[PDB]
């Protein structure tokens, strides 16, 4: 029939500040119209990488609900945005399991999130004591302790502060520039599956 | 848990936050280049003392953590290189005393203007008042007289200053467990605890005099020859039986004989390889000289520039308002951002300029994917050599013809391969018997071979030696003439010329045997061969992570520096010498016979 209501995509994709790799924003987006081909027609993606599905077929199947985790990463960090991989964003700050279904979209924003003085309010988790469960949010600042000695709150020897802070400038390399990632996970629950693509007349 | 793990997270929160200084610091470093302005020096400055102060408290909190727990050679290597004192051991008195010396040293050789008595109103600075005169005067007694009056004002000033020199750095290398300050610079070429590959301080000054052994036949006919021009374009003063005088040599210390290649052609009746009309004709751009560069590269094997190289690069000159320095630098400031600051003319020299410092980039990039503290140079040699090897291959007659700046029916005889030969002999054989022979001096200054009254008998008798090169008028000890150089008045290594220079031709032979080239080792190009890049970047991916040792062994085949590739690039100009020199006199003496 007659379509309306279409699925909050532009507070997602064109959002003026995204949130850091450690506090990564999720967005819970459900009983709306996705459509898809929006996405994966535009120019202005770097990667588009799917997961477990084709974006061919997006704006046929329809999923109970959509998460839509959006975060600023490096650019040579974008291939640790995937099932099984090794690094300190899938470690510490952000880890998709093996058993993902949804697409990793990334593209470069050196115009917005760069600076010439250096932007330092993006951060990334440095260290945990151990790796992060799948879809796990940590925003705890809390000294991390290397060695045997209690740290007891100040950052001496052998006591780190987790957070370390990317310093993005726009003369950076390719492989160092900000790329603002939106990761979008698609599940089917036993619930009544209410996204579904738009349906041609 | 364990020492090692723990040493491991000290070495990832210093990396992360030391490419962010550096990165700060060579960023103020440039935009002072590009733009020399007072508040540039003072952000300089700043970012100078923020990186410094850095580095100090990362080595205070770097020397907690004991070698011997630490098993993985990695991170005992870039703890060895962050636990390193410096002068921090060094009182804070003597400490602000020796950066006081060295600032006033850098002051004296930056500003020292020497002119004719009796005549003061205008006087000439080094560069380019003098540098001309030098390069360019054929008159005996006014070379004679601005290289004795800048020996002289120079000399009187910075002898009490490298007399205090010298005692501050051997107290801080004792201060350091060194034998001397020679031993600490030495100790850039020391392996420990690789199986076979281990290379010591002490056989770093045996391999060069083992090597300078071989060298010098070559250089004993050269300087016959040249000898023998210089006894033609200046009849009396030059005699048959001994050493050149020194200011005839072409530049104001004797580094290179390279301005002296127009009195010493072959043959000049025959044409020169001099492409600069051709550029001038096809009005080429510094653009498409560096575009071309980039071809160069691309060809063998080796990544293209970046984005950011073409958009942050200073290829030109900006004009007059704004000033900058005109010296030809490849900047890797971190972080992926890699820079060329060149004032590109159109001429062979700045385009094989643009190859060598395009090569200094290459070097670079490459080993970006390693730690921060371990992204240099396996040694202080191989940054230059990787370099060198590209102003080699660019200058051939088959890269010139390829890229259509040479006509493609210009003949290459044997002559124009003599001459061409003779001017890289000029160049490259001319330094190292002055390089190994200050560096010998400097070792037996600091090792306390020479006291501090014979410092002077021994150096002229040392270049007599070695140089064959004597002395205009004898000088007493109120001279301080090896400090008139650049090198030395301002605490840099003077090594890396020799080492840089050995294992340009090793990379040379190295790369074209990868290359499959069938004739001469210098008519040999490694353009189109992507084997040598790639034997070529095997080297360049490894950084400072891998002993250079074994990346001598990973591009030749070699656990030691050689000379057998250098005399077999020279060996048509060594028997073409060999022929000259039958009735003139091979080797010198080292009396008084021309001048004293
Ligand atoms: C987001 O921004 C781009 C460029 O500004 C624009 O073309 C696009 O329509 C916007 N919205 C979405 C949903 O992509
Ligand atoms: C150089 O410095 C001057 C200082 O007055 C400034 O006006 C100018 O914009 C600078 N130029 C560049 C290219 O940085
Ligand atoms: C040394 O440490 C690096 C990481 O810092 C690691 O990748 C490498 O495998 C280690 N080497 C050995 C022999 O354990
Ligand atoms: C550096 O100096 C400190 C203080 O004098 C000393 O304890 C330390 O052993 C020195 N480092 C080395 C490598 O000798
Ligand atoms: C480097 O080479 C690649 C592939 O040849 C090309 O796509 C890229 O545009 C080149 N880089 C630049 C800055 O032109
Ligand atoms: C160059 O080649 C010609 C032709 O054989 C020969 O006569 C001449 O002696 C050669 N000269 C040298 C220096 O090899
Ligand atoms: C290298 O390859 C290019 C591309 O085919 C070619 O034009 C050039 O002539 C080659 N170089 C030589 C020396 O043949």
């Amino acid at each position: 029939p007659n379509i309306t209501n279409l699925c909050p995509f532009g507070e997602v994709f064109n959002a003026t500040r995204f949130a850091s790799v450690y506090a990564w924003n999720r967005k819970r987006i459900s009983n709306c119209v996705a459509d898809y081909s929006v996405l994966y027609n535009s120019a202005s993606f770097s990667t588009f990488k799917c997961y477990g599905v084709s974006p061919t077929k997006l704006n046929d199947l329809c999923f109970t609900n959509v998460y839509a985790d959006s975060f600023v990463i490096r650019g040579d960090e974008v291939r640790q945005i995937a099932p099984g991989q090794t690094g300190k964003i899938a470690d510490y700050n952000y880890k998709l399991p093996d058993d993902f279904t949804g697409c990793v979209i990334a593209w470069n924003s050196n115009n917005l999130d760069s600076k010439v003085g250096g932007n330092y309010n993006y951060l990334y988790r440095l260290f945990r004591k151990s790796n992060l469960k799948p879809f796990e949010r940590d925003i705890s600042t809390e000294i991390y302790q290397a060695g045997s000695t209690p740290c007891n709150g100040v950052k001496g020897f052998n006591c780190y502060f987790p957070l370390q802070s990317y310093g993005f400038q726009p003369t950076y390399g390719v492989g160092y520039q900000p790329y603002r990632v939106v990761v979008l996970s698609f599940e089917l629950l036993h619930a009544p599956a209410t996204v579904c693509g738009p349906k041609k007349s | 848990s364990t020492i090692e793990e723990q040493a491991k997270t000290f070495l990832d929160k210093f990396n992360h936050e030391a490419e962010d200084l550096f990165y700060q610091s060579s960023l103020a470093s440039w935009n002072y280049n590009t733009n020399i302005t007072e508040e540039n020096v003072q952000n300089m400055n700043n970012a100078g003392d923020k990186w410094s102060a850095f580095l100090k408290e990362q080595s205070t909190l770097a020397q907690m953590y004991p070698l011997q727990e630490i098993q993985n050679l990695t991170v005992k290597l870039q703890l060895q290189a962050l636990q390193q004192n410096g002068s921090s051991v060094l009182s804070e008195d003597k400490s602000k005393r020796l950066n006081t010396i060295l600032n006033t040293m850098s002051t004296i050789y930056s500003t020292g203007k020497v002119c004719n008595p009796d005549n003061p109103q205008e006087c000439l600075l080094l560069e380019p008042g003098l540098n001309e005169i030098m390069a360019n005067s054929l008159d005996y007694n006014e070379r004679l007289w601005a290289w004795e009056s800048w020996r002289s004002e120079v000399g009187k000033q910075l002898r009490p200053l490298y007399e205090e020199y010298v005692v501050l750095k051997n107290e801080m290398a004792r201060a350091n467990h060194y034998e001397d300050y020679g031993d600490y610079w030495r100790g850039d070429y020391e392996v420990n605890g690789v199986d076979g590959y281990d290379y010591s301080r002490g056989q770093l000054i045996e391999d060069v005099e083992h090597t300078f052994e071989e060298i010098k036949p070559l250089y004993e006919h050269l300087h016959a020859y040249v000898r023998a021009k210089l006894m033609n374009a200046y009849p009396s003063y030059i005699s048959p039986i001994g050493c050149l005088p020194a200011h005839l040599l072409g530049d104001m210390w004797g580094r290179f004989w390279t301005n002296l290649y127009s009195l010493t052609v072959p043959f000049g009746q025959k044409p020169n390889i001099d492409v600069t009309d051709a550029m001038v004709d096809q009005a080429w751009d510094a653009q498409r000289i560096f575009k071309e560069a980039e071809k160069f590269f691309v060809s063998v094997g080796l990544p293209n520039m970046t984005q950011g190289f073409w958009e942050n690069s200073m290829l030109t000159d900006p004009g007059n308002v704004q000033k900058a320095v005109c010296h030809p630098t490849a900047w890797d400031l971190g972080k992926g951002d890699f820079r060329i600051l060149m004032c590109t003319k159109v001429t062979m020299d700045d385009f094989l300029t643009a190859h060598h410092e395009m090569g200094h980039i290459q070097y670079d990039m490459a080993y970006a994917a390693q730690p921060f503290l371990l992204r240099n140079g396996a040694n202080e040699g191989f940054h230059e050599a990787v370099g060198e090897i590209m102003s080699l291959s660019a200058a051939t007659p088959k890269h010139l013809k390829s890229i259509g700046l040479l006509s493609p029916d210009f003949q290459e005889d044997n002559e124009t391969e003599i001459n061409f030969l003779l001017k890289q002999a000029l160049t490259i054989v001319g330094t190292l018997p002055f390089t190994y022979m200050l560096e010998k001096w400097r070792w037996m200054v600091f090792k306390g071979e020479i006291p501090k009254d014979q410092w002077m008998k021994k150096w002229w008798e040392m270049k007599r030696e070695i140089v064959g090169v004597v002395e205009p008028v004898p000088h007493d000890e109120t001279y301080c003439d090896p400090a008139s150089l650049f090198h030395v008045s301002n605490d840099y290594s003077f090594i890396r010329y020799y080492t840089r220079t050995l294992y340009q031709f090793q990379f040379q032979e190295a790369l074209c045997q990868a290359a499959k080239h069938e004739g001469p080792l210098h008519k040999c190009d490694i353009s189109n061969s992507t084997e040598a890049g790639q034997k070529l970047f095997n080297m360049l991916r490894l950084g400072k992570s891998e002993p250079w040792t074994l990346a001598l062994e990973n591009v030749v085949g070699a656990k030691n520096m050689n000379v057998r590739p250098l005399l077999n690039y020279f060996e048509p100009l060594f028997t073409w010498l060999k022929d000259q020199n039958k009735n003139s006199f091979v080797g010198w003496s080292t009396d008084w016979s021309p001048y004293a």
